[PDB]
């Protein structure tokens, strides 16, 4: 059991060997602009959802989960430019005897398709893929979905690990940008395995998002 | 400079100063009213000369020598006799509970520290600590939710008397090892009544 | 529940799953009644002031099998207490992942104006509030009861000092 | 851990504490009855607060200073005069046999200290040293056949009084060198009375 | 698993790890009496008890539990003064399934109350309090349970270590003392939160308490 | 001229000659809490007043002038204890015909009288003497307004320096404390001299200040 820490903020990892980095590129500031690394680097823990067994999958957007999210949220407002790396901790903690799989892939640039901001952007909610809302097995483009495991991604089978981890470095043409407007990362998690659990017990496991911005930076504050 | 001393902080304050008189009564079995014991909670905001003298600065930690001069008579020309008395003087410290009756809980209490003088014997005295839970006591405060030094109580120990017996407690409040900051315009004499 | 064994215990079922938390306690250690009791609080009401840190814990007594997120937050003083889950979030906080460990410490610090604080304040709470929230509802497999018990605990820290003594017991 | 003192031990017991207000008669010889003289075995299981200290733990070892403040009064208004009255405050140790009338052969005999108080002067006072069988006072023993600490006994010595003089001695009980064993949770204020 | 031995005894432990000295001071013998240390020191099981959900707590006095028990009670019969540590695993093996917590609490000087010899000493079999019996939540004497925890003290919490080890030295005012009228010390064993478990399990599961008096030593044998 | 910077903020002072350090002690931290030195520590250039013949005097207290003043205010409100030196630039820019003086005096702890919160607290606006409004010669408490040379002050003689600058340390009985509630300094500007002015010249000068706080920190930040 790893504690992890950060500021004001602490989370209870298994341990963190299940971690992927995305694109093997760890998240760097710029080889100009602030950065605040001070309190807005801490882990924003998002409203959990549950995984029944008639779900298909769920999505946020990257930063635009975190635009509610305190210092982060007020940093990626009150300036122009931003960028940010990330570490997103799916935990998913279930019994020994649920049983089923999450794909976890984190997307650049997850243009979604059934188009409006308010509609691209579900915030800290997010929002859910459905057989508006995107087809599942095609993340909106019509894409096959097992061709999504080019993408930086992990799964969580429940028989063996139960959490993933990503480490998502900044994917951008531009080397800062308006986080206001665009999201360069999307995260993705469609049940592979559906759930399934032994006659009377819990019906619906829990997911839990912590998101940890890595190597933020921030130009210029209004 | 011809040694300045005379005017130094300490030679300033440090002055017997009567800063109450304090009224007790025998425990006659009479008519006496709840005049059977004093309370006062310590304060210079009475005293003139104190208050003027420290309100010149804005903060001030101090020691308080408080010394006690008690003297009884007889009410009534029915005098006869009557035995020495002695007197408790309870100095209940801050934030503690003050006494409300004559034979309260808080006068048997460990905490309250407690004088037993005895008539016609040498004037009793305590020497208070410096009480602030500040770090200096604060004569003006620009702020929102005065200071706390404590109470003395003070009573007739005996019970029994046949005879009402009158008794004046002087407070004669000596501060010791003044320090001070902050100077200020002197309010006014003008002011205070 | 009060002058039983049952006054100790939290209950977490799995009932409608609102924001308002678990459990709220005020840290004024003398003041709030809970805390009033303890022997911390037993030994600060002998004693017109204090100071110093204090460690909670608490202990989660369900099934082995049980798993879930209970968040723990801290606000400061001053600050109202958290209402919703967020709120608390964005604070001070620990998740803790009831599967993997089965207690949480915390150290709430020193914080005041003073170098001590009266235990009779201006009746006014401040300082103070252990939230606990649920992050998840908790999961259990075959039926096992979804009611589960959580104990806390407290203890003055090292730190921790008082003065100015005050009995005031009488009859 | 700014000076953790002021709840040492020491700091938290060693507090005056009055135990028990003893009332003793002038030897009138009218019809006063067998109040001529007090008796009371020290014992802190009458004050509540001392009580509730000492059984946070199960075991000590303490010397006691005793002090003792008299304070008589005339019993009915023939006051008059008398004359400065004298007490014999005795202190019975562990295991002694305590007085039985005014004149007993105890209050003579050589084992038991005595004092000789005269009205009017400074506060009596002895110090008890510990006097445990036990190498620690128990204040809770599970076990099968309470400690002793001693009687303290006063009567007035004067004889042919002709005014009756009530006299009530406070006794002001401090333990000191206290030494205290195995804590416990503290027992409620609600049962002491 | 530490399989602990003394003679002519043998016991199957987990393993030692969560074992509470009181007070810190491991027994010793006196700094004159005879220590029979050859047989006396031994395991001396007592008879389980079943912990149900209506349970209110259970209590033995120490050494009045082993004063039927073989050598360790002859020695205290035959000779007049006597005094002993104990070692007390209370071991309380339940499924996985369960669920509870014991406080088991070693009380100086356990005087209870609901007052008699026979009525305060139930030997072998210890009482039980009740919410005669005294009062669980104040070990008869009118205290607030939490605060039972300054006493030397295990928490058994089933999802967690399923038993206690408690190491009690001699507490007694005196050097050494009649063992057949002064009960030195006393356990408590109250649970905390209180048991339960899956439908059909096994509903009443047993505690086992295994005492090993250690430093013992007995004076004047008649 | 000197030109000042603080970050963001920039002041052209005549020259930081005639400043007066009040009771001779520089603004220090504490010899426990952060130090917003970041952005917090910038000018905060106060709305002007305008100095005519009839004025009396103003006033300011801090730092519940600098309450509603971005990154200071900010930090005053989330956080619970605070502490700050300042510096207050008085300027007062006047032709060479206009003639008068102004007494800058800070006043520690300058509890005023004619007593509620929102009335002893003007902000950024502050409040003004009159012949509420306390009375001038007196700062409403019953002084002799003489005396009050004894308080940390400069005065702005317009024939010589137009200017004056007052750095004040943090007094209080406490070494750190809550800003919300209790202000520990105050500034009142009495004008010694009357304005006046040659016959149609600008009729009204104006008084700016300019606050810089100084070694600020605060705990704890909810």
């Amino acid at each position: 059991v790893l504690q992890l820490t950060l500021g004001n903020s602490t989370i209870t990892t298994q341990e963190a060997a299940n971690s992927v980095v995305a694109y093997g590129r760890w998240p760097e500031y710029l080889r100009q602009p602030t950065e605040p690394d001070v309190a807005a680097c801490r882990f924003y823990t998002l409203d959990t959802v549950s995984w029944t067994k008639e779900s298909r999958g769920w999505w946020w957007k990257l930063p635009d989960a975190l635009r509610d999210m305190g210092l982060f949220g007020q940093n990626m407002y009150y300036h122009y430019l931003g960028r940010s790396g990330y570490t997103v901790h799916v935990q998913c903690n279930a019994s020994k005897f649920h049983q089923g799989a999450l794909g976890v892939f984190a997307v650049p640039e997850m243009c979604l398709a059934g188009t409006s901001y308010q509609n691209a952007n579900p915030g800290e909610k997010g929002g859910t893929f459905t057989g508006f809302c995107p087809v599942d097995y095609l993340l909106g483009n019509g894409t096959l979905l097992g061709n999504a495991f080019v993408f930086p991604h992990q799964i969580i089978n429940l028989r063996t690990n139960n959490c993933a981890t990503l480490v998502l470095p900044y994917v951008n043409s531009l080397s800062i940008d308006s986080m206001v407007k665009h999201n360069n990362w999307g995260i993705a998690i469609l049940p592979l395995a559906p759930l399934n659990f032994a006659s009377e017990s819990s019906p619906e496991i829990p997911i839990t998002l912590t998101i940890a911005p890595m190597c933020c930076e921030f130009n210029g504050l209004r | 400079h011809r040694s300045r001393s005379e005017s130094s902080i300490e030679s300033f304050f440090a002055r017997g100063a009567c800063v109450t008189i304090m009224t007790v009564d025998n425990p006659a079995s009479t008519t006496n009213k709840d005049k059977l014991f004093a309370v006062w909670k310590i304060t210079y905001k009475d005293t003139v000369q104190l208050r003027r003298k420290l309100e010149f600065f804005t903060y001030s930690r101090f020691d308080m020598e408080l010394t006690f001069v008690v003297t009884a008579n007889f009410t009534e020309t029915n005098n006869g006799h009557a035995l020495n008395q002695v007197y408790q003087i309870m100095y209940v410290p801050p934030g503690a509970p003050v006494p409300e009756k004559w034979d309260d809980y808080t006068w048997q209490t460990s905490s309250n520290p407690s004088i037993f003088y005895t008539y016609g014997t040498a004037p009793a005295r305590i020497s208070v600590p410096y009480v602030g839970i500040s770090n200096a006591y604060s004569h003006f405060y620009d702020g929102f939710s005065l200071n706390d030094f404590g109470i003395l109580a003070v009573r007739v120990v005996n019970d029994h008397n046949p005879t009402k017996v009158t008794s004046k407690i002087r407070v004669y409040l000596k501060p010791k090892h003044i320090r001070v900051w902050c100077p200020r315009p002197p309010r006014a004499v003008a002011y205070y009544g | 529940k009060k002058n039983t064994m049952e006054m100790y215990r939290v209950r977490l079922s799995d009932k409608p799953h609102t924001d308002d938390p678990i459990l709220c306690l005020s840290l004024s250690p003398a003041s709030d009644p809970r805390l009033s009791h303890t022997m911390l609080g037993e030994i600060l009401n002998y004693y017109t002031h204090w100071a110093g840190s204090l460690k909670f814990t608490f202990l989660f007594c369900g099934s082995m099998m049980a798993t879930g997120k209970l968040l723990v937050s801290y606000a400061p003083p001053g600050a109202d207490p958290p209402k919703k889950r967020k709120e608390a979030m964005l604070g001070t906080h620990v998740i803790w992942d009831i599967g993997l460990q089965s207690s949480c410490t915390m150290v709430v610090p020193w914080i005041s104006n003073t170098t001590y604080r009266q235990t009779i304040d201006d009746s006014f709470t401040e300082g103070g509030y252990i939230s606990v929230f649920y992050q998840t509802r908790i999961v259990v497999p075959l039926s096992t009861p979804r009611e589960m018990d959580i104990l806390g605990f407290v203890s003055a820290c090292n730190d921790f000092s008082v003065r100015l003594l005050r009995d005031t017991t009488h009859i």
